[PDB]
């Protein structure tokens, strides 16, 4: 739907991986930091990222794209 | 094949690495941050004619986005036809998926 | 939850007014006086203690700015001093603080025995002023041997800057700290 | 022939500003002014029909000067020399971060 | 038949004016002749006793456009009676 | 020996000259340069985070530390004054284990996001890993991360990837003309920031994107377009003013 | 000698004529000697690394790539 | 005498209100000896103040044990048109450390007649009093003496009537472990955050405003008058050769008594602890370790407390240091590796941040010690652990960086094998239960 989504993708019968990605609700956290691989198995994720959850809109992982939450406050 | 997460999203965050190891310079990529700040790829392009299917672009992808698959039948009756552009590489991903995972994780423990 | 970093909020926010008063710009004076006239940076510390004695024991930003326009500086420069120490309180604390939970030398002689019984009574949490506005428990700054661990200090910020107190409370137990936020809390100044 | 007339200039590329490493400095390099390049116009791929649209950056270079420029004569190139800029090594003192403002005045 | 020996013995036997440079490394043992003496040299290393150089493995050029002359001829060479290799090179340019 | 970068070396009066050695060498340099600077003087490239010929010295990142003689410790060579007859070591095992140990801290914190990170290709951080600490990781513990920041349209912000090298704030204070950017905190938690939410206004706040080391602060409106492998550098002149 | 065949037998086999026929028994002959040294190489096969360890030419594994910031570093100038 | 040291009798003693029991203020001063005579020291001149303090062999009270004499010789001459300023360094935040705290307490005006007869001994025109910002009783106290002081004409134009001209500021801290160190000190005292200088150049040459300063502890100051009175040699009859004085002592821990005291330099430590502390907590039998003066020093273990002196030297050779001379004393039945990761945890909250080795050292040999505490680690990673503290002593700008490791190397030069007792036991639990 957006302009970087149409320079490659010509059909629209299917989401787009933006909208895919931005459906998925923001995981809780108890705590200020979370690490993201990407995958269950490690090896098969992305580099690890740490991310900071001090500020109070959902943090996104810069490589997939899941985005986190602290649980409490 | 390009890759996906099983959330939709594209593996691919256009390192270029892929596109700098190639030794026959067949991957062309283009990139800009995307509206909801994501790096990601608005052009890539493999020539298949130019390829010489060694392999390099999928040891050199840090996120296991660019792979090759298993597939071998896939002649053409034109030259258009092998010049694969992004669509076309995410649409091999997600009908391969399920063999390209279960190789990745047979070959996991080699490299 | 101290943050490096500032969100605007209703009560703190660059567009508030925020000067010292009359009766503080003689005491800001004679602080100007202890240094040369073209190194008043200098006062930064101590003008930045008299505007948290001022607005009740914390620095809104308009005060941060108010002092940088007192020194001439900017206010980042101000900004940067109210980070780097500890004794500076960027966020609402009660009319009296209460300082607990102390560092290496006293939680040898069971220095986390208090902690849980302030929050208790007081019904708050860590870092929360109580719902009236008096009473807010942070970090305490440790000083000493703790000989006499455990310890609790009170700054006291009820009546300005003419009124502040900071005191250190030996022998606190979970039953004398009780008995010192009641003295607080009826005015009667705690004995130490 | 036709390739040997065209103009060209002799040059050293200075440092990068990303990086304070100097590292690549020294070298000599001939600029073909290669700049007549489009777009294919079925993938949008950068199509280019000068021969020497590459070999300046990618094969040929020389260590000095004088070798560059004797090549280009030898080969018929009319060039031009570009002199590079070179830093100023200036007088600096941790002790002038402290330097006293003077009496007040 | 070490790189030693026939370092050694080439500088002794040798005439004087054939070699501009000898090097000796374990990245091959390297005669640089004038071009005027390089067939000379090459039919001493052939005929002699001592060096048996019966086999011209390959001959190669390398560019070096910095040079006034840029062209570098390397001949790579084999004695299967002694079991060693020579590298015997010269210089030219375009003309 | 050719001053590395070809720098020029410009002399009051030869007798305010004064006689240093590194790594056995003989340098001539004028009085008041600094160890760093005499090591550039005899064509030796000595490694910099913090360091910038432009700006005062800071000496807090200890990349610089170099062997002189008769010094009980390693030497910050950016902030030592040289001094006559002074024997400086730069490629000595304190030396070259004293860079290892600093580069192993840099990277102790430093994100895994190379790859996503516009610095590729021309880091310094990576270069001088290659280079001088060539030590397999052994950090397993938590990364810190640090949250993001708006300074405007014109510079993206990465904070996880800062050094604290603090040029961009002495690049405000001392080039811009504009004091806005800080250091805020203390300790391993201090942040470069405004504090207060404000975008740089400054017109020469884009010079902080070229005097950051690392992809801490990098250009938004380039963000991710390309790797500077695969660009072309053409020297030329601005036209936007006279001042060419 | 070069890698590990000065640790391995086999016989190197030599014509007496010079002719077409001499290469091809020649060839023949190698292909069993070839047999030979495969079957030593099986049979001698030590555990081990199979890449050099200088972390100047040899690329890190998947796993540290993803886990250490010197091995993903070491892979960004690799490839 | 020269054989064995101790037992400061009452007559000798410097601090003669350390525990309180008189008024400190001005009247009760000079009946105690305070402003006596000043006006006849200051007329000395300055390179009479420089040279008796030589001779009385006095020492940096501060940690450094840097004779003071020579230092306050560092200042400058001839004035190049720029002040000379004194500061003092009253910002003890160390652990453990209370004895500037009741200097100030109950000698103020020693240390005001300490700040006039060391401003006259460096040519310096005005004295700033840098407090820690939690002493605020502390400091309201010296200010009301400082008050007391200017009133009488004992400081300000004509000091004394001595013609000399000194100025006494009083300036404060606000909570910063870091600011305590000189250059710090004088960077906070500008108005800046607390982050240390490198050197050169020394504040002799360009310290406070870039002008000639001297940063000296408050025990230095307070103690140069009354040297100057009794004379130096009477100074240097006590402690050992090159570590002479008195030396105020604070002894803390598992001892019997705890107490601050007034003692010879070189006086031994064990003689201290049992004489003065009513010895050790269950005996000097149950002993696991001593921190012989402040956090900033490796520990000592049993077999070394038993004939160690307090002084700079002797601490030195068995890989300690006097330090403050603030004594803590653990017994047998201390967590000695908790103590540890303690301690990693203090220098970790407290570096200022500025140097890489610093900033990212301290909080990742906090990280190790926290994992050794339970054992959750690998014997591997003991030496890992050193290999660590090597990369941070002698890499960082001051000497917090060295304060960080020398803990962590102590415990693993002295209790290696209880370290590795609790990995063993660690991986034995996990090996049985799962
Ligand atoms: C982290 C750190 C903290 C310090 N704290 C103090 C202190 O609280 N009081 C003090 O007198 N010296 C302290 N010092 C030592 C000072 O840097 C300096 O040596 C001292 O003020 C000089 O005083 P002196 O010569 O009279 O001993 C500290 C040093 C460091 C590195
Ligand atoms: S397999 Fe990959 S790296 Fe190899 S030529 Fe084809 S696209 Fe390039
Ligand atoms: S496919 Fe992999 S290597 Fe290629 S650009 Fe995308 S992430 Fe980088
Ligand atoms: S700054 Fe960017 S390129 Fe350099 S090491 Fe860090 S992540 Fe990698
Ligand atoms: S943002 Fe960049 S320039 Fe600024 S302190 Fe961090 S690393 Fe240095
Ligand atoms: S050693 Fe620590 S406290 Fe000292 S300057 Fe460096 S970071 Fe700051
Ligand atoms: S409990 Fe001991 S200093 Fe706070
Ligand atoms: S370049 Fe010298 S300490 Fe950073
Ligand atoms: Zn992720």
């Amino acid at each position: 739907v957006g302009n970087h989504t149409a320079k490659w993708m010509q059909d629209r019968s299917k989401k787009s991986p933006m909208e895919l990605i931005s459906e998925v609700p923001p995981i809780k956290v108890d705590g200020r930091i979370v690490a993201c691989e990407g995958d269950t198995n490690p090896a098969l994720g992305h580099p690890i990222e740490f991310i900071c959850l001090d500020l109070n809109e959902p943090a996104i992982c810069k490589y997939c794209g899941l985005r986190y939450v602290q649980d409490h406050h | 094949a390009l890759r996906r997460y099983p959330t939709g999203e594209e593996r691919c965050i256009a390192c270029k690495l892929c596109e700098a190891v190639c030794p026959a310079q067949a991957i062309t990529i283009e990139a800009e941050e995307r509206e909801d700040g994501s790096r990601r790829t608005t052009r890539y392009d493999i020539d298949m004619t130019k390829c010489i299917y060694c392999g390099f672009c999928q040891e050199a992808c840090p996120v296991d986005a660019i792979v090759e698959g298993p597939n071998f039948e896939f002649a053409t009756e034109t030259h258009e036809e092998l010049l694969y552009d992004k669509e076309k590489l995410l649409e091999n991903g997600d009908r391969w998926e399920t063999e390209i995972a279960e190789n990745l994780r047979s070959e996991s423990l080699y490299r | 939850t101290a943050l490096n970093y500032h969100l605007d909020s209703p009560d703190n926010k660059p567009d508030l007014p925020w000067e010292f008063s009359e009766a503080n710009q003689s005491k800001v004076k004679e602080i100007l006086s202890y240094y040369p006239s073209n190194y008043k940076q200098s006062a930064v510390i101590p003008l930045l203690d008299l505007a948290q004695q001022q607005n009740g024991g914390w620095l809104p930003v308009s005060a941060m700015n108010a002092v940088a326009k007192v020194i001439e500086v900017a206010p980042i420069r101000v900004y940067e001093v109210a980070t780097f120490y500890s004794m500076f309180n960027r966020a609402k604390v009660g009319k009296y603080h209460l300082l607990v939970c102390g560092t290496t030398p006293c939680m040898i002689r069971g220095s986390r025995d208090i902690e849980s019984a302030l929050l208790d009574h007081l019904g708050v949490k860590r870092g929360e002023v109580t719902k009236d506005g008096l009473f807010s428990v942070g970090e305490m700054e440790c000083m000493g041997c703790c000989v006499n661990a455990p310890m609790i200090t009170v700054a006291d910020y009820s009546n300005g800057s003419e009124g502040y107190t900071y005191n250190y409370f030996e022998d606190v137990t979970p039953e004398k700290v009780v008995e010192i936020v009641e003295k607080l809390r009826k005015g009667e100044k705690p004995p130490h | 022939e036709e390739h040997l007339s065209r103009k060209v200039i002799i040059y050293s590329p200075a440092r990068t500003a990303t990086q304070s490493g100097s590292g690549k400095l020294g070298k000599w390099k001939i600029n073909f002014v290669s700049t007549l390049k489009w777009e294919n116009p079925l993938m949008g791929w950068t199509s280019t029909g000068d021969p020497y649209a590459n070999v300046g950056d990618s094969a040929l270079a020389f260590d000095s000067e004088e070798a560059a420029k004797s090549f280009a004569e030898r080969h018929g190139w009319d060039y031009k020399v570009k002199k590079p800029n070179t830093p100023l090594l200036k007088v600096k003192s941790y002790s002038d971060n402290f330097k006293w403002k003077g009496n007040p005045q | 038949m070490d790189n030693q020996f026939i370092f050694k013995y080439s500088w002794e036997t040798l005439p004087k004016k054939w070699v501009k440079k000898m090097e000796r490394s374990e990245h091959g043992n390297r005669f640089d002749t004038n071009t005027d003496y390089l067939f000379q040299l090459l039919c001493f290393l052939k005929l002699h006793t001592y060096t048996r150089v019966q086999v011209l493995i390959d001959i190669c050029g390398v560019d070096y456009p910095s040079r006034k002359r840029r062209f570098e001829v390397v001949y790579n060479l084999l004695s299967t009676r002694y079991n060693s290799r020579i590298r015997v090179q010269t210089s030219a340019d375009e003309v | 020996r050719n001053p590395v970068g070809g720098a020029r070396v410009h002399f009051s009066n030869p007798e305010d000259a004064i006689e240093v050695f590194v790594d056995g060498y003989a340098v001539k340099v004028p009085k008041g340069f600094t160890v760093l600077q005499a090591c550039e003087v005899a064509g030796v490239d000595i490694p910099r985070f913090c360091y910038h010929s432009r700006l005062s010295i800071a000496g807090n990142c200890r990349m610089c530390l170099v062997e002189v003689e008769k010094s009980p410790k390693p030497v910050a060579s950016c902030a030592m004054p040289a001094l006559p007859g002074m024997k400086i070591k730069t490629d000595t095992p304190i030396a070259k284990k004293a860079r290892e140990g600093v580069m192993e801290f840099l990277l102790m914190n430093h994100p895994l996001d190379c790859p996503i990170c516009d610095q590729g290709g021309e880091c310094d951080l990576q270069d001088q890993s290659m280079a001088f600490g060539s030590d397999r990781g052994r950090f397993t513990e938590m990364k810190r991360s640090v949250v993001d920041k708006n300074l405007g349209p014109l510079v993206k912000t990465v904070m996880t990837r800062c050094i604290q090298c603090t040029r961009c704030v002495r690049f405000a204070s001392e080039v811009a003309g504009v004091q806005d950017l800080g250091i805020l905190g203390r300790g391993s938690g201090e942040e470069i920031g405004t504090y207060v939410e404000k975008l740089m206004t400054s017109e020469l706040s884009g010079n902080v994107i070229d005097i950051c080391p690392v992809g801490a602060l990098t250009s938004k409106p380039f963000a991710f377009k390309a790797r500077n492998w695969e660009l072309k550098a053409t020297e030329t002149i601005d036209v936007s003013d006279a001042v060419g | 000698p070069y890698d590990v065949y000065d640790q391995l037998d086999f016989d190197v086999p030599v014509g007496t004529r010079g002719d077409c026929y001499d290469r091809y028994c020649i060839r023949i002959e190698e292909m069993r000697q070839s047999l030979r040294i495969i079957v030593q190489c099986l049979n001698q096969m030590p555990s081990g690394m199979i890449k050099a360890d200088d972390r100047k030419l040899c690329p890190p594994s998947r796993c540290r790539m993803k886990l250490s910031m010197e091995s993903l570093i070491h892979h960004f100038e690799l490839y | 005498e020269k054989t064995h040291f101790g037992g400061l009798k009452d007559e000798d003693r410097i601090f003669t209100n350390l525990y309180g029991l008189h008024d400190p203020f001005l009247k009760g001063a000079m009946k105690r000896g305070d402003w006596h005579r000043t006006k006849d020291l200051v007329l000395k001149g300055t390179d009479w103040i420089v040279n008796e303090m030589k001779k009385s062999g006095l020492r940096g009270r501060g940690g450094a044990g840097f004779p003071s004499g020579l230092k306050w010789s560092f200042m400058p001459k001839v004035s190049d048109g720029r002040p000379s300023y004194l500061v003092v360094n009253a910002d003890e935040s160390e652990p453990g450390t209370c004895k500037d705290r009741e200097i100030m307490r109950h000698d103020p005006h020693k240390l005001l007649e300490g700040c006039l007869i060391a401003g006259v001994g460096m040519r310096a025109s005005a004295a700033y009093i840098y407090i820690r910002g939690e002493y605020v009783n502390e400091r309201l106290n010296l200010e009301k003496a400082r008050r007391e002081a200017y009133a009488a004409g004992l400081l300000g134009k004509n000091a004394c009537g001595s013609g000399y001209d000194f100025e006494v500021y009083i300036h404060f801290g606000a909570g910063a472990y870091i600011c305590g160190e000189e250059t710090a000190l004088l960077e906070s005292l500008e108005g800046k955050q607390g982050k240390p200088r490198l050197k050169p150049p020394f504040p002799a040459n360009a310290g406070l405003y870039g002008c000639p300063t001297t940063v000296t502890n408050v025990e230095t100051v307070a103690v140069s008058p009354t040297i100057l009175r009794r004379g130096p040699e009477w100074f240097s009859s006590f402690g050992r050769k090159n570590n002479a004085g008195t030396k105020l002592f604070c002894i803390s821990g598992h001892v019997n008594k705890p107490c601050t005291v007034e003692e010879e330099m070189s006086i031994p430590l064990k003689e201290l602890i049992e004489r003065h502390c009513g010895g050790v907590r269950g005996g000097w039998d149950n002993l696991l370790a001593i921190i012989p003066g402040g956090s900033s020093v490796p520990l000592i273990p049993k077999n070394i407390c038993e004939d160690v002196l307090m002084d700079f030297d002797a601490l030195k050779a068995v890989q300690s240091g006097l330090g403050t001379a603030a004594v803590i004393v653990m017994d047998k039945s201390t967590d000695v590796v908790d103590a540890i990761a303690r301690l990693s945890y203090f220098y970790k909250h407290e570096s200022c941040g500025q140097c890489t080795p610093c900033r990212e050292g301290t909080g990742w040999l906090w990280m190790i010690m926290e994992r050794m505490k339970v054992g959750n680690a690998k014997l591997e990673e003991i030496d890992m652990l050193q290999e660590v503290t090597k990369q941070i002593e002698g890499h960082t700008i001051c000497a917090l960086g060295d304060a960080a490791a020398w803990p962590v190397q102590g415990l693993i030069r002295h209790f290696r094998p209880e370290l590795e007792r609790r990995i063993r036991e660690r991986a034995e639990r996990e090996l049985l239960q799962a």
